[PDB]
RNA sequence: AAGCCAGAGGAAACUCUGGUGGAGGUCCGUAGCGGUCCUGACGUGCAAAUCGGUCGUCCGACCUGGGUAUAGGGGCGAAAG
RNA sequence: AGAUCUUGGUGGUAGUAGCAAAUAUUCAAACGAGAACUUUGAAGGCCGAAGUGGAGAAGGGUUCCAUGUGAACAGCAGUUGAACAUGGGUCAGUCGGUCCUGAGAGAUGGGCGAGCGCCGUUCCGAAGGGACGGGCGAUGGCCUCCGUUGCCCUCGGCCGAUCGAAAGGGAGUCGGGUUCAGAUCCCCGAAUCCGGAGUGGCGGAGAUGGGCGCCGCGAGGCGUCCAGUGCGGUAACGCGACCGAUCCCGGAGAAGCCGGCGGGAGCCCCGGGGAGAGUUCUCUUUUCUUUGUGAAGGGCAGGGCGCCCUGGAAUGGGUUCGCCCCGAGAGAGGGGCCCGUGCCUUGGAAAGCGUCGCGGUUCCGGCGGCGUCCGGUGAGCUCUCGCUGGCCCUUGAAAAUCCGGGGGAGAGGGUGUAAAUCUCGCGCCGGGCCGUACCCAUAUCCGCAGCAGGUCUCCAAGGUGAACAGCCUCUGGCAUGUUGGAACAAUGUAGGUAAGGGAAGUCGGCAAGCCGGAUCCGUAACUUCGGGAUAAGGAUUGGCUCUAAGGGCUGGGUCGGUCGCGGCCGGCGCCUAGCAGCCGACUUAGAACUGGUGCGGACCAGGGGAAUCCGACUGUUUAAUUAAAACAAAGCAUCGCGAAGGCCCG
């Protein structure tokens, strides 16, 4: 059954630190906290480790990324650019 | 304590051996004027300078 | 302990001698456990190399750049930081860039750096919610943190 | 200690030149030969009787044979 | 029922001060001062988690009196890395050195032009 | 609390119910640490600050031993000179 | 004669205050001049395993032990003493220090400084004094040939002295006995670690086989040639060794906190068999105690594996308390490895213990008989091991020390009862120095003291009960806390009760009182939707006799068609809505009967509600009058700084 209507995974700190700042806080761990699909393995195991660093149980790599996510959209974004900035500096 | 280095085990048995009664014929000595050891030390009188 | 950013360990050939080095390279975010980093002027645009900022494009952005021509890395070192390469100018072996405080910054076209963002990510997006967090936050840097007004 | 497992090895450990003694134990189910070495009390377990009469009359000469009982 | 002491002058629960129950032919029940457990060595792959086989898990010091057959396996870096990694590393070596004849025989087909 | 299982209802989105699970500077409350009230006892005291009951906290900004560092207009102070 | 004068002495107060925190003592005897206090015996109590028990660290330093004394001290006394006096007592390769480094301290170089010096610890140093390797030589000498020594070549970054832990890292000792006081140290018996062996201590390994000519009836011998730095398994890996330097790589040392399970042990519990005690007014095949196997080897259980081989899975399956796992190889079958603290075995019963006796060596590790047995249980408690998770803007030491691998510079012999070499078996020698007694606390430490204070840990029985709560008890300990006797005035300190009223008392419900556990119901406003909430409110609770429900182990054959009253195949049959027997914990629900309506019967154990002010909360604070609304806090905002820098010390 459901058991709390909106907190969710934020119902640990009861009643504390006010409602806004529960509610941003519960996007982020949701995403700290949750397992993404391996890009190396492909298996459902990727799992932060610590700050920036993200783990994966089954083939063991090990891969730098953002504090809360596997990736940031920054990150995303700095990537293309530079795949861009080398495809056009070679010819 | 149980633990101790050797200089406070030797520092130990000097204060041991110095703390004993004046023998018994000191007293007969030409002049003596000591009636007896002043310097007597009781454990739990007064401690050790360490 | 004491940072946000991860610490990549990187391990070369010795050039000189049969060795091997172990270096602790600031991990540029996107790298991963046996990928192979190039590091030199012949280097290519990939995340995680390290080559000097004269040849790099005018729009790319670094990692760990030198402030000298020779030293080590020492500016967008903080996780999620990055400086932008702006221009150049081949006389007088000069290269303008964005640092994280949005200054601009000439340096000499031989500073190196690292292609990509520092790993890390957004850390000050998390609220800390409670004193105990910010003790244990503080109390692997310095005793700084309970402060008196 | 060492458990011996059968005679002939025995017989050649008991004939050492550190054997110092060798003690004659006769429990109820069995009989034990009891070989001091110098590193280790060598043990030979005799279940019958008249084996251990052999190996009673059978030891090397020159070693201390005395019995426990 | 009976109660029991330290047999030595450490008296706190430290990480060296571990003991277990031994009960002697006096029937009395004493301390045993235990050894540390030992670790089987990791792989120096370092990749795959897993201990090795057929190396006994005992403490460093203790290695010096163990014979040679107890510290390693009778293979190409027995004792030293895992099978698995060992196998990989010798098709790496052969598929690559394989992978720069290939590029030698191609670019020395290609320079037949001017 | 999240996560998970089953049943039921739904066109879907999903929802409801029963279990499981065991989070939290979470609650009652020992030891420990502290010290609210009686403005109790005592107040030439057991004590140059203690005692009794009642109390606050008791998985954490927790309690504590030892080794170290900071020395006087200096130190150190979640701050009371 | 004064100076709250200095030093010393002495009065009244005054035989006064007082010798009242932690329940408690009594009887008889002994010694003795002398007994409320000493000792012994009996009785009644207390601490009640988070102890008033048994042992340690710091600290003390002889307080430890025996004998004697009764001067002074132990705020009464003492025949007693932690007092006094006289003697005695601390035994180590394997218990620690010693070694390593941690936070840090600190020389040298250099710099500064009037100067004693202090800054600095890798920075402005020519900072390696070592090396099996090769050559040049001295033959020093058992001049065979290997050991010496000087120089040269080659290699050589701990890149920095040194100190820093009796709780960190750190090889290897256990069982029994023994004293008045010491033992993991002494004795007995079993081991083990490190170092050494030049003249090599013994074995084993290396390593001792094929080919061709001959002889020889065959088997087997002779000559020559050629190998031979081990071998097995598909594999995981195994076997008793298993040549090898500089160099390189890796591992161990070497890692937080919390949760949930599982294995093992110790303790607890139950049913019997012994041995000894207790009760026996009546009953009780009854109640109590006791009923061993160390280290180190070998074998076997058991636990774990992210180890291997076959094979290829959807109608997806396996599986946990939870999870989780799988074409990157599930399930299934067969293996391999690690731990093995459990059992058996050597140790080992000879020892120990319990009983029953017999001799004496004033005071025997005396001698002898018997026994030391069989089982069952579990969300039990404590350690230990393992598995798997969760938390972190926290990621939870370093170094000594040891090991494995890569590579092959080299070394070894010409087929010999052989060589170099050996992490294999056995054998020989040695392990120096310092500490070691005792207390470790309502009396051995600090507090002026035998001071209700303070002072770091280990072990942890039965009942009740959720419980390491509180209450009672066993093992162990003690004498009520620096005195006793007789009375039971006031006032007091601590604890109770009180008719009728119920805060009228008081600044103020201060203090006291009410409630309280568990089960079943039932719970509002408000809310940040998490809470409020044990809201509020109501019912039940004992004893006894039952009744249901919640499990685990085995075995289910249709049979002589026959001989290994039993075994191989098969004509020979349908539990397939599962039965038969045995064993086993607690727990829940219901019913009847029953007691003077009493039943969380002691103990344990929230009074509640409606609001206002302040602080968000958790936290902290004036040790010794203020715990708060004060400080802190997350959150918010602002400022400086791109290193030739911001802020700060000097
Ligand atoms: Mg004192
Ligand atoms: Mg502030
Ligand atoms: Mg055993
Ligand atoms: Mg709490
Ligand atoms: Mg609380
Ligand atoms: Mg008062
Ligand atoms: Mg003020
Ligand atoms: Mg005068
Ligand atoms: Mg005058
Ligand atoms: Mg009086
Ligand atoms: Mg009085
Ligand atoms: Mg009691
Ligand atoms: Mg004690
Ligand atoms: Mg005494
Ligand atoms: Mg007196
Ligand atoms: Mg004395
Ligand atoms: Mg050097
Ligand atoms: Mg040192
Ligand atoms: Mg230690
Ligand atoms: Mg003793
Ligand atoms: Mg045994
Ligand atoms: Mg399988
Ligand atoms: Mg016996
Ligand atoms: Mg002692
Ligand atoms: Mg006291
Ligand atoms: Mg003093
Ligand atoms: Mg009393
Ligand atoms: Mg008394
Ligand atoms: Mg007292
Ligand atoms: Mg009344
Ligand atoms: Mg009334
Ligand atoms: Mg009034
Ligand atoms: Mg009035
Ligand atoms: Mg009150
Ligand atoms: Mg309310
Ligand atoms: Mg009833
Ligand atoms: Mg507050
Ligand atoms: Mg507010
Ligand atoms: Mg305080
Ligand atoms: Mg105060
Ligand atoms: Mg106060
Ligand atoms: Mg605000
Ligand atoms: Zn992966
Ligand atoms: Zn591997």
């Amino acid at each position: 059954a459901k058991r709390t209507k909106k907190v969710g995974i934020v119902g640990k700190y009861g009643t504390r630190y006010g409602a806004s700042l529960r509610k941003m806080v519960k996007k982020i761990e949701i995403s700290q906290h949750a397992k993404y699909t391996c890009s190396f393995c492909g298996k459902t195991k990727m799992k932060r480790r610590a700050v920036g660093i993200w783990h994966c149980g089954s083939c063991m790599k090990t891969v730098a990324g953002g504090a809360w996510t596997y990736n940031t959209t920054s990150a995303v974004t700095v990537k293309s650019a530079i795949r861009r900035l080398k495809e056009l500096k070679d010819q | 304590s149980s633990h101790k280095t050797f200089r406070i085990k030797r520092f130990l048995a000097k204060k041991q051996k110095q703390n004993r009664p004046i023998p018994q014929w000191i007293r007969m000595k030409t002049g003596n004027k000591i009636r007896y050891n002043s310097k007597r030390r009781h454990w739990r009188r007064t401690k050790l300078g360490l | 302990p004491g940072r946000g950013a991860p610490l990549a360990k990187v391990v070369f050939r010795d050039p000189y001698r049969f060795k091997k080095r172990t270096e602790l390279f600031i991990a540029a975010e996107g790298i991963h456990t046996g990928q192979f980093v190039y590091c030199g002027k012949k280097a290519q645009l990939n995340i995680g190399n390290v080559l000097p900022v004269g040849t790099m494009p005018e729009g790319t952005i670094v990692c760990c750049l030198e402030e000298k021509p020779g030293d080590r890395g020492k500016l967008a070192r903080a996780s999620g930081n990055y400086a932008t390469v702006i221009s150049h100018n081949p006389e007088t072996k000069k290269t303008r860039v964005k640092l994280p405080s949005g200054s601009k910054k000439v340096i000499s076209s031989a500073n190196r750096a690292v292609v990509g963002v520092v790993a890390g990510g957004g850390r000050i997006d998390k609220p800390i919610l409670k004193a105990g967090r910010a003790y244990h936050k503080y109390k692997a840097k310095r005793n700084c943190w309970p402060r008196v007004r | 200690p060492r458990k011996i497992e059968e005679i002939k090895d025995f017989l050649l450990t008991a004939r050492r030149k550190d054997a110092k003694s060798v003690k004659i134990k006769k429990n109820k189910d069995n009989v034990k030969f009891k070989v001091r070495c110098s590193r280790y009390l060598y043990t030979l377990v005799i279940t019958d009787k008249e084996k251990a009469e052999k190996l009673k009359q059978s030891l090397p000469p020159g070693l201390a044979v005395k019995e426990l009982k | 029922v009976q109660r029991l002491t330290y047999r030595r002058r450490l008296s706190y629960n430290t990480a060296s001060n571990k003991t277990r129950l031994s009960r002697t032919p006096g029937n009395r029940i004493v301390y045993l001062y235990t050894k540390k457990v030992g670790k089987a060595p990791k792989s120096a792959c370092g990749v795959c988690p897993g201990r090795l086989r057929g190396v006994r898990a005992v403490r460093p010091k203790v290695l010096m009196r163990l014979s040679k057959t107890k510290k390693h396996v009778s293979r190409a870096y027995g004792g030293s890395m895992c099978a698995k990694c060992v196998r990989d590393r010798i098709k790496r070596a052969f598929l690559i050195e394989e992978q720069k004849i290939v590029v030698k025989v191609l670019k020395a087909q290609a320079q037949s032009q001017k």
